[PDB]
RNA sequence: CGGCCAACUACGUGCCAGCAGCCGCGGUAAUACGUAGGGUCCGAGCGUUGUCCGGAAUUACUGGGCGUAAAGAGCUCGUAGGUGGUUUGUCGCGUUGUUCGUGAAAACUCACAGCUUAACUGUGGGCGUGCGGGCGAUACGGGCAGACUAGAGUACUGCAG
RNA sequence: AGUAACUGACGCUGAGGAGCGAAAGCGUGGGGAGCGAACAGGAUUAGAUACCCUGGUAGUCCACGCCGUAAACGGUGGGUA
RNA sequence: CUAAAACUCAAAGGAAUUGACGGGGGCCCGCACAAGCGGCGGAGCAUGUGGAUUAAUUCGAUGCAACGCGAAGAACCUUAC
């Protein structure tokens, strides 16, 4: 299943911006709902359970999806958090989303399952699937002589593309070098809290 | 402390502690019921709980609850019998899920809508 | 707890450094029999320390809440506690004893994060440690607890003071894997102190 | 440590052996 | 919450002064049923303006009011709006004139009626009690020409059912000592739950005044 | 949607009707019952029932005690057993190192590859905690052949009861 | 304890088992002063089948035998540096 | 002596700390006990209260610490029945 419901009311309710660009989160900085002006309690779980929470709708990932990342983190020998943040950033919808050929993370989500893209000359429509090394992300003619795409690719100002990806010209072909890291993500939520949190 | 006790006779374990009769482990059963009356819970509570003398298909008699506000089933009824807890009534470790074969949901519910055996509205 | 974010119209509200890491366990009220009614008290255990492993609890004793954590504070800031650390994580395991509480404490790599109960989680976050194991095994307390973490810390040995202390060089004590990770986080001292001086 | 316990067990040897006195012409019918 | 009288009616003829100084054969009853119209009437004004006391004297058919307000511009705003308007209302309500003269207070801190009316104000202004009776404590012992305090919020302290007496106190406050010329304040604030009591004596000197 | 444990506003029920896993909540002003909304968790699944484990160090060999929480037999002799002072030689049953075969296929995991991703599947290893044969080692546990007194028992002279 | 001579590991514990084992009680034949279970009465109490007083059967004693029970408490097993 | 099962309880237990108490102790006070004076309780009057009537006997205080208390003023009024 997908989320349908507003994500402003989520930012808020847990106090970071999610969608990145927006001004409702910023002029209703607490929490929604008739009680936001309540003193909350400060509790660990608490906190770990927000940063989960926070995580997880500003990636636009299910819970067992979260899940499966997180035990397959912990198989893998690095870190826990870190390799968490990797397999959750190498999802082709955050990637077209960093890329530059979207604006949000619901319009890359819906344009790569709209079957928009072509991995190495095949089509996919799976925002989960997970680029690897010296992957290709190309976009067929259909979808490239359209509007979105064409508005996508011409304000590419809003961020700076990372070091592990890479716009090779107009086609808009995503390459990526390597899988990204700590210092390439720069995530503004740490995963302590997340990894001490599913290690219950 | 003294391993050769230990490997001549010792750390056993101590019982299994059955929780309820289930009569190899049903969760849910049926029977009939019988002297559908009220008991009182302990001093702490006084109330009038709805409970039922039902004589399951395992050749058992228990004391099962109805919970919920109005009760449906009566004398000579078939209801479905599961493992429950009720702490105010000292003796009763049964309920009964209404809704099942014979027994009637509760009426202007939509909060609950799991147990009770409340319908969806429309 | 509760009208502390404030801002008053005064000179100073109390402004100044030692922003140590002060996180509270628990505060339970104490009844005290007298001629006709009782009288309610308030106990706090808290717990100071600097992020780079000083650490030192308090227990505060009061008859409202913010006297107590006020008073436990101020007994923490008294009574410090020195705790060696390798990176991140601690020196090697141990076993602590207090009256009652026995807190066993291992060390982990890092990034597997820091696994305790309430108030041992409490005094290791407070403390510099953040990716080790600790296990409080009964007393269903937290001042035991702490006690006894208190106590597996004051157990351990810092790698360089047990060699000076046996009469040995360093690379005969210490395990080749401590001493890389010992170097690795000296390396990681030294870039941070010079990268925040320059 | 008190004396709870210990008065309890003493109530139940009590009424234990008053029970013994009770039906031991019982016994000693059945056992004869 | 005890049975300890009032520092001020007990002293009303010995050290501290009375508020109604007059006297009258068969009409004493009107000055007082006068005075406490007046009273009632500025209840409301003088309370969100800030009053320590009303003196009012009674003179050949006319009144001498002096109200001693903590904030003025409040009462006094514009002239011909706020006091012009509260004075007419005062004529029109009783059978005579008023040549109202308010007179300022040199310390609202010194007050005893000041900080409890200004306790009672952050109480019911959703603020810890136990905070705004430590400030008003500060800003009355920040040696206003004081001694000792005493302040006490009863009631329902805090929104809550049990009826907590936080006795706090600073300094020396004597009430068997006659030489004491100690301030009293007692206040009714009210809440959304009920009533709320304040009690406050401020112990300025061991001042004589014979 | 009271604390465990992520989340509150008002109306009606005021020892009643009910809620509930433990603490446990209502006797007119229930964030604990029904109803209206608002918030939280999930999402084609959500809560409940029955079963097994972790927490419970709650059969403690790794991981407890036996004076006052459960516990030294009322005290002695003794069978089988457990165990045992120093030291020389010897066998090497235990132990240790090495090597050959097995520990099927299958399963978990590391790496790669395919079904659009994943579930799923195939390939090269670890694992398959052990076992069967040969050789090496002798400090230690074990057996045999020796020696000695600090333990053990007896001898002679006194001693309290 | 002293001499320290003698064999030189024969040292310690001990599942079952065996022995001893406070008081109380039973059989046999005696004795029984005092005390003293039960039993009778006197006295208080609303009620005393008890605490108090007056007589007293078994018991307390001897030899042959039995059950193995005590707060058998140092509530703490034996042995070793 | 060997020795359980069903059922029940959300505890049952150990140490110490502060109040209450001992017909426990030790150190001391109050017309408190002792000696004296004047009484209540015995009869009439005055009210208040309990209890019963009643068209209404408005309402309460339930010892010490309520009961010549609220009545420091009851034909209408007071009075709320
Ligand atoms: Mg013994
Ligand atoms: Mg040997
Ligand atoms: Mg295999
Ligand atoms: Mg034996
Ligand atoms: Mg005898
Ligand atoms: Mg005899
Ligand atoms: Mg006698
Ligand atoms: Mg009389
Ligand atoms: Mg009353
Ligand atoms: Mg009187
Ligand atoms: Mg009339």
């Amino acid at each position: 299943a997908r989320y349908t419901g507003p994500a402003t009311r989520k930012s808020r309710r847990l106090g970071v911006d999610l969608v990145g660009g927006d001004q409702s989160f910023e002029k209703r900085p607490y929490p929604p709902g008739q009680h936001g002006r309540a003193r909350i309690k400060e509790s660990e779980y608490r906190q770990q359970l927000q940063e989960k929470q926070k995580a997880r709708f500003s990636y636009g990932v299910m819970e067992k999806q979260f899940r499966r990342y997180y035990e397959e983190a912990n198989r893998q020998p690095g870190k826990t958090g870190d390799n968490l943040l990797r397999i959750l950033e190498s999802r082709l919808d955050n990637v077209v989303y960093r890329a530059g050929l979207a604006r949000t993370r619901r319009m890359a989500r819906q344009l790569v399952s709209h079957g928009h893209f072509l991995v190495n000359g095949v089509k996919v429509d799976i925002p989960s699937y997970r680029v690897s090394q010296y992957d290709i992300i190309d976009v067929k003619e259909k979808s490239l002589n359209t509007l979105p795409f064409q508005i996508a690719r011409e304000t590419a100002g809003e961020r700076p593309i990372p070091s592990w990806l890479q716009v090779v010209g107009e086609r808009q072909r995503i390459l990526v070098h390597q899988l990204p890291e700590r210092a390439q993500i720069d995530v503004p939520l740490t995963e302590q809290l997340i990894v001490e949190l599913y290690s219950k | 402390p003294t391993i050769q006790q230990l490997v001549r006779k010792g750390r056993r374990d101590k019982i299994a502690k059955v929780k309820t009769a289930a009569l190899k482990g049903s969760p849910q059963r049926r029977g009939v019921c019988t002297r559908v009356y009220t008991t009182t819970p302990k001093k702490p509570n006084s109330a009038l709980r709805k409970v039922a003398r039902v004589k399951l298909t395992s050749q058992v008699e228990v004391t099962a609850y109805i919970p919920g506000e109005g009760h449906n089933l009566q004398e000579h009824s078939m209801v479905l019998v599961r493992g429950g807890r009720v702490k105010d009534l000292p003796g009763v470790r049964y309920k009964i899920i209404r809704g099942s074969l014979d027994t009637q949901g509760v009426k202007n519910r939509k909060q609950a809508r799991s147990r009770y055996g409340a319908k969806k509205e429309k | 707890r509760g009208r502390r974010d404030d801002r008053g119209g005064r000179g100073r509200d109390g402004g100044d450094k030692s922003n140590y890491i002060e996180r509270v366990v628990s505060i339970n009220r104490v009844s005290k029999v007298v001629k006709g009614g009782r009288r309610f008290s308030f106990t706090a255990l808290v717990i100071v320390g600097d992020g780079k492993g000083m650490v030192g609890v308090g227990y505060g004793k009061a008859k409202e809440v913010p006297a107590a954590i006020a008073k436990g504070v101020e007994e923490a800031r008294k009574n410090f506690f020195r705790v060696p650390l390798i990176g991140s994580t601690i020196t090697h395991p141990v076993q602590g004893e207090a009256a009652a509480g026995v807190v066993m404490l291992r060390p982990a790599s890092p990034g597997t994060g820091v696994i305790a109960g309430g108030a041992a989680r409490a005094v290791l976050e407070c403390a510099g440690v953040h990716d080790i194991l600790a296990k409080s095994l009964g007393s269903d307390n937290a001042i035991n607890v702490v006690h006894a973490t208190v106590a597996a810390l004051k157990l351990l040995q810092r790698p360089e003071e047990v060699a000076a202390r046996r009469g040995l060089p360093i690379e005969d004590v210490a395990p080749a894997g401590m001493l890389k990770a010992r170097r690795e986080s000296e390396a990681l001292a030294a870039a941070a102190a010079r990268e925040g001086s320059a | 440590g008190s004396v709870i316990k210990k008065r309890r067990k003493r109530m139940s040897k009590k009424k234990h052996r008053k029970l013994l006195r009770r039906t031991r012409v019982q016994r000693r019918k059945l056992g004869k | 919450m005890g049975q300890k009288i009032n520092p001020h009616g007990f002293r009303l003829g010995i050290t501290t002064e009375w508020k109604s100084r007059w006297y009258a054969d068969k009409q004493y009853k009107d000055y007082v049923k006068e005075d406490v119209a007046i009273r009632k009437l500025l209840a409301t004004g003088l309370e969100r303006a800030g009053i320590a006391d009303v003196e009012i004297e009674r003179t050949r058919d006319r009144v001498r009011v002096d109200i001693h307000t903590a904030r003025p511009g409040i009462v006094i705003g514009r002239r011909g709006t706020e006091a012009d308007r509260i004075r007419a209302d005062l004529e029109k309500l009783t059978g005579k004139q008023v040549q109202l003269n308010i007179l300022e207070v040199k310390n609202p801190e010194s007050q005893a009626q000041l900080v409890a009316q200004g306790v009672a104000e952050q109480l019911s202004n959703r603020v810890a009690f136990r905070r705004a009776m430590r400030k008003a404590i500060q800003s009355a012992m920040r040696q206003p020409n004081v001694k000792g305090i005493r302040v006490q919020c009863s009631g329902r302290l805090g929104g809550a059912e049990m009826s907590r007496s936080e006795f706090y106190r600073e300094g020396r406050v004597p009430l068997h000592t006659l030489r004491a010329d100690i301030d009293y304040g007692l206040y009714e604030a009210k809440t959304t739950f009920g009533r709320i009591g304040v009690k406050v004596w401020i112990y300025k000197g061991d001042i004589v005044g014979g």
